[PDB]
RNA sequence: ACUCUGGUUUCUCUUCAGAUCGCAUAAAUCUUUCGCACUAAAGAUUUCCGUGGAGAGGAACAACUCUGAGUCCAAUUUUUUGAGGCCUUGCUUUGGCAAGGCUA
């Protein structure tokens, strides 16, 4: 790295014009969240704060996975989770239905 | 013969052990009556080729004759 | 017979009083101390030979107590402090340096965490962990305290001092909680049993009492009260120790008698003679009945009881 | 008291320097070569004399096969102080004699 | 802080490396980095089909490599 | 660095042997370890996942995809761990 | 990390990302968590007890420990 | 740091002075336990010296030789203080005084 | 000293650990060839076995090289 | 000596098809032609198509990045 | 980076020391050896000059220097992923487990 420097804020300019500012609109704006992780499960909710690793919090979350038998979509309720960043494929904004 | 004792040497003391492998040094209690120089320790049993090992080429030549007597010829 | 060693033996070699006397309770070896500010290690059998001392107190050792444990020795010291020491090489691992006073007593926590209640001649009633290396709760009483002692639970702290009561402190409400009151002088000695249900208190209006402390509340906790008991001039911190079966009591007399109570029957079955001072302390072998008692006679008596 | 002094090294230097007239030029025990303790002791348990060294008072042989003289070869004469230097080679009844440092 | 891995000893020899999927390849090693890719010259493929297929000057990126097989005597 | 590097390096010389992710089984004499695990081994007998024995004399092995190694006993009394 | 400075020769089961249990007693442990474990024995699943030694075991493949007996003298 | 200061030089030399001039600390000694002439006939006879200056190193050397073969380590035995049990006597008292008038007190008292 | 933490030299004398004999110590010099066997580490970590002759310098002792480069491969 | 990063930057070079493989992808493999590489080792290729192992159906990809952690072998033809 | 021990100096008393106890070197008694014993060697014993370790008591000031103890890493190489789905066989603790062949 080229920028060894104590006083390190790009992260939050990572946060703000970067990728991973999809997710600050959700902590700002608290939008909901639907989230596609590694063992196939969908998870949606709000997430409350996370890091540049995506070690990120969430509250009042749905999960779903499949089951075969053929295979049918089973779902859960969670009040409070945390998920570690690397366990992701893709992370969402739900779009505007309206 | 028949070994007595087997010892590793440490300067001022020796530790004491049972067996000895091959690559190390050795230190040999009761093999000492018939070694005049030097010696080769072989099995009793087989072995029946062993020749001994080249005695010391020392780098020298002793030259200076000196001659013993006791005083008393009793002793 | 009824024990491994020999009968009736004395233990010699206090240079003055001896004001605390206790078992190790592995009941193998044993500690004696007193105005010496000396702590005298001995063999329980064999010959009764002094294997170690312990010197690191400026002044008289007033309370000897052993955790169930039996490697650390505890020993509340009459200059301000409480020293804590092992008993195999004996070496004293720590100080307590917190009251401004004689500390007359100190206690074990034995099941839990290493906690040592302390009291002492200010009123401060001063708890110590040992790897705090300072005071964590002092219970001010108001007068002196000459007895303190741990419940089982190690919860609650039980002083008895001159202010005529018994004093419960709790280690989480940080109160008085309720006052043990019927004695009329200053109560020296208190002992609690190994099931840790009943508490022995020994004052000076030559009386001994057995209480209850315990969460269920009979409301008048005085149960039993015994007799025979004497407080002399000498004012001494005539102490206690209860059997390690909870059958005898045991609290130490002004008028040289080593007195063992039963604690149903209520009658002295032992009144045992050969001291020559004021006994102080006198307690009881883990195991075997074997009796010690501590006088100002600058002698132990070690006995078989049974 | 006055019992124990420590000092520092340039005060070390001064009093080394003014104490110059009484102190030798000595650096090693290369002096004193057969002039010291373990020699004199020598000179002392065999009676006789190194040059230079002190004296002592003392602490008739006959003519055998071993100490033929037509045997010897006289090249150079044996003097005291190789009698003094190697202890063991050139001494008869060597009793109490000290082995010397060899050199430094 | 990483340190490169000592392959001086086996700097232009015929060696035979193993890749993730089961996979087999064989070659002449001529170089590598602090990160473990290698190169390879003379490079012939051998996939479990058993036919030989020769490339030539190729690379491979270290995080596939499970093992290193020394055909020449180092 | 740590402790089990300093060990990797005390069973140098000595006959270990390692699994790694694919299943396989090296046994033999290490020559050469780094502080990453990539080990350099000599005169090596070769278990597949199936139970085939084979005879490789040179392998050198990448540290990432190895399961764990398994040491010589008497490296107990060794120095870095007492 | 005193925590693992606690667990200081604990006969101790290990689990590996392949499912097989690895039964030894803790001696060593580093930052990137590779262990060493003396007079291990293997427990998979058929049950079957399988003497290994001394192990150094890999960061990257194991996944969770926990602790079974105590400290042999 | 530079390679020499003031100090150096001086602190080689007295790597290799003689005893105690080679030391940075020890204990003191009594004033007659230090002989200043000991190394001059130590040394060796310088040449040109008559007859009897040799004579005088040799008988020297001699009396140092007896003392030094004569020598044993001393017995053990309790620690010895003759003023301390006088000062503790009532007969006794102590005062400060200049060197020449308890010179002179002393001998008119030996007279 | 590296290898024993009780072992130092004295702050006046040389410590002569491998020096046992009278004559060796009145002598100041080396007489006979003596062998210590050490576990020594190396820069980077490894133990390793050493056994050390200590043949004595001095030219008459010569002899005392030439049994000690028998039994050993380096100099 | 040779290090593979200068032997890319040859690659680039000489524009040569340079064939692709994958981690844990047996099957799927990508023609290309190189461009550039960075410190991580992604790299970018003009004209490539992807070839399966029991399929072989060669469709167009145009100028991809593909990542540092995907693939194997750099090989040429 | 926050707290608890241990001080230094001086005086006196009691024990141990064959350690160059003292980096210097005395005197007396007895035996032996010769001179004819200060101008002389050895052995044994004893007396004085005064010292190092340990413990105890006293009293002049400094109290936390030191000795300890209690209290910045997501892009190969380990901790920020090649992950999940299909089929066959032995047992089904009918949940699925073990092995092999796959797709990604």
């Amino acid at each position: 790295e080229m920028t060894p420097e104590e006083l390190q804020k790009r992260e939050e300019e990572e946060f703000n014009t970067g990728p991973l500012s999809v997710l600050t609109q959700s902590v700002k704006n608290n939008t909901q969240v639907l989230i596609n992780c590694r063992n196939n499960k969908k998870l949606l909710g709000r997430v409350k704060a996370f890091d540049r690793h995506c070690n990120m919090v969430l509250e009042n979350v749905k999960e779903m996975w499949t089951e075969v038998s053929k295979p049918v979509n089973k779902d859960r309720y969670i009040s409070k989770m945390f998920l570690r960043g690397d366990s992701v494929i893709v992370v969402l904004r739900n779009p505007l239905i309206a | 013969c028949t070994v007595g004792r087997l010892w590793i040497s440490v300067a001022r003391y020796h530790i004491e052990v049972n067996r000895v492998p091959a690559g190390n040094w050795v230190l040999i209690e009761g093999v000492d009556q018939p070694i005049v120089k030097t010696a080769t320790i072989t099995e009793p049993r087989g072995n029946e080729e062993a020749q001994i090992f080249r005695p010391l080429k020392f780098n020298t030549t002793s030259v200076i004759k000196i001659a013993v007597e006791p005083v008393n010829p009793s002793e | 017979c009824s024990s491994l060693q020999a009968p009736i033996m004395l233990l010699s070699g206090h240079e003055g009083e001896v004001y605390c006397c206790k078992f190790h309770p592995n009941g193998s070896t044993l500690a004696s101390a007193g105005f010496d500010r000396l702590i005298l290690l001995w063999n329980v059998y064999g010959d009764c030979d002094n294997y170690a001392t312990l010197k690191g107190h400026s002044g008289a050792v007033m309370e000897l107590h052993y955790n169930t444990d039996g490697s650390m020795l505890f020993s509340a010291s009459t200059d301000k402090t409480v020293a804590v020491w092992d008993s195999e090489t004996g070496e004293r691992v720590k100080r307590l340096k917190g009251h401004t006073s004689f500390v007359n007593s100190c206690y074990p926590a034995r099941r839990g965490p290493q906690l040592v209640c302390t009291g002492s001649d200010d009123g401060t009633v001063k708890l110590w962990d040992i790897r705090k290396k300072a005071a964590i709760q002092t219970f001010q009483n108001t007068y002196q305290v000459l007895a303190v002692t741990f419940n089982d639970t190690s919860d609650q702290i039980i002083s008895g001092g001159i202010d005529n009561d018994i004093k419960v402190w709790d280690l989480r409400q940080n109160k008085l909680t309720y006052t043990m009151r019927g004695h009329a002088d200053s109560v020296t000695g208190l002992s609690l049993s190994s099931e840790g249900s009943y508490l022995l208190s020994n004052a000076m209006d030559n009386t001994v009492r057995v209480w209850d402390v315990r969460p269920f509340a009979p409301k008048e906790r005085c149960v039993k009260i015994f007799q025979g008991n004497v407080h002399n001039f000498e004012k001494n911190l005539l102490r206690c120790s209860w059997s390690p079966d909870g059958s005898k009591i045991a609290a130490g007399s002004a008028d040289r008698f080593v007195y063992v109570w039963d604690t149903t029957s209520r009658r002295i079955l032992y009144k045992l003679p050969g001291h020559a001072g004021s006994i102080n302390e006198v307690a009881f072998h883990p195991d075997e009945p074997i009796i010690i008692s501590a006088s100002s006679d600058k002698r132990l008596y070690m006995g078989e009881i049974q | 008291t006055y019992q124990r002094w420590q000092f520092t090294l340039p005060m070390m230097s001064t009093l080394y320097r003014l104490a110059n007239q009484l102190l030798t030029d000595l650096v090693d025990d290369n002096y004193f070569y057969l002039f010291d303790l373990k020699a004199f002791f020598t000179s002392k348990a065999l009676n006789m004399a190194i040059p230079g060294g002190p004296k002592f008072e003392p602490l008739d042989e006959d003519w055998n096969e071993f100490n033929d003289i037509n045997k010897i070869i006289i090249r150079q004469p044996i003097r005291t102080e190789y009698k003094i230097a190697f202890p063991y080679l050139y001494n008869n009844l060597p009793h109490h004699v000290h082995l010397t440092w060899y050199h430094t | 802080k990483a340190h490169p891995p000592e392959l001086k000893k086996f700097m232009d020899k015929k060696l035979s490396l193993k890749l993730n999927g089961g996979r087999h390849v064989q070659g002449i090693l001529r170089g590598f980095d602090p990160f473990m890719n290698l190169v390879i010259d003379e490079c012939v493929e051998m996939a479990t089909s058993g036919q030989q297929n020769n490339i030539g000057m190729v690379v491979i990126r270290g995080n596939s490599i499970i093992m290193l097989e020394a055909l020449e005597r180092v | 660095i740590g402790v089990p590097i300093k060990v990797l390096h005390e069973a140098e010389g000595h006959i270990v042997t390692c699994e790694t992710n694919t299943g396989e089984v090296y046994r033999g004499k290490l020559i050469e370890a780094e502080d990453n695990m990539n080990c350099q081994m000599s005169n090596i007998t070769v278990t597949y996942r199936d139970g085939r024995v084979a005879q490789l004399e040179q392998v050198y092995i990448r540290g990432s995809k190895i399961r764990f190694l398994i040491l010589p006993d008497m490296l107990k009394n060794a120095p870095m761990l007492k | 990390s005193s925590k693992m400075l606690q667990h200081i020769d604990y006969r101790m089961r290990c689990i590996l990302q392949d499912g097989r249990i690895f039964i030894g007693t803790f001696k060593a442990f580093d930052k990137h968590m590779n262990l060493i474990l003396c007079d291990c024995d293997e427990f998979r699943k058929r049950e079957e007890k399988r003497v290994l030694g001394l192990v150094l075991l890999r960061g990257e493949n194991l996944v969770s420990m926990t602790v079974e007996g105590p400290p042999p003298k | 740091t530079p390679l020499y200061t003031d100090n150096t030089a001086n602190g080689i030399a007295l790597l290799w002075a003689p005893r105690p001039f080679n030391l940075r600390s020890g204990r003191t000694r009594r004033a007659l336990d230090i002989p200043l002439v000991k190394n001059w006939y130590r040394e060796h006879c310088p040449a040109g010296q008559p007859v009897k200056v040799r004579v005088s190193y040799q008988k020297l050397l001699k009396y140092y030789v007896l003392n030094a073969l004569k020598h044993r380590p001393p017995k053990a035995q309790k620690k010895r203080y003759l003023f301390r049990s006088f000062k503790a006597t009532k007969f006794f008292q102590s005062t400060k005084l200049d060197w020449v008038e308890v010179g002179l007190q002393v001998c008119r008292q030996g007279y | 000293e590296q290898t024993h933490p009780e072992i130092r030299k004295r702050y006046d004398q040389d410590l002569c650990y491998t020096d046992i004999l009278f004559t060796e110590q009145e002598r100041g010099v080396g007489i006979k060839s003596t062998p210590v066997t050490v576990v020594l580490p190396d820069t980077k970590g490894k133990s390793y076995l050493f056994n050390i002759m200590d043949t004595p310098g001095h030219v008459n002792f010569s002899d005392e090289v030439t049994a000690g480069l028998r039994i050993s491969d380096g100099v | 000596m040779v290090q593979p990063i200068n032997l890319i930057f040859r690659y680039l070079q000489n524009r040569s098809r340079i064939q692709v493989w994958l981690y844990e992808q047996v099957n799927m493999r990508i023609e290309g032609c190189i461009i550039g590489f960075d410190e991580y080792m992604n790299l970018v290729l003009d004209d490539a198509e992807e070839i399966h192992s029991k399929t072989k159906s060669r469709k167009q990809l145009g100028r991809i990045m593909l990542k540092g952690d995907n693939i194997t072998l750099l090989q040429s033809v």
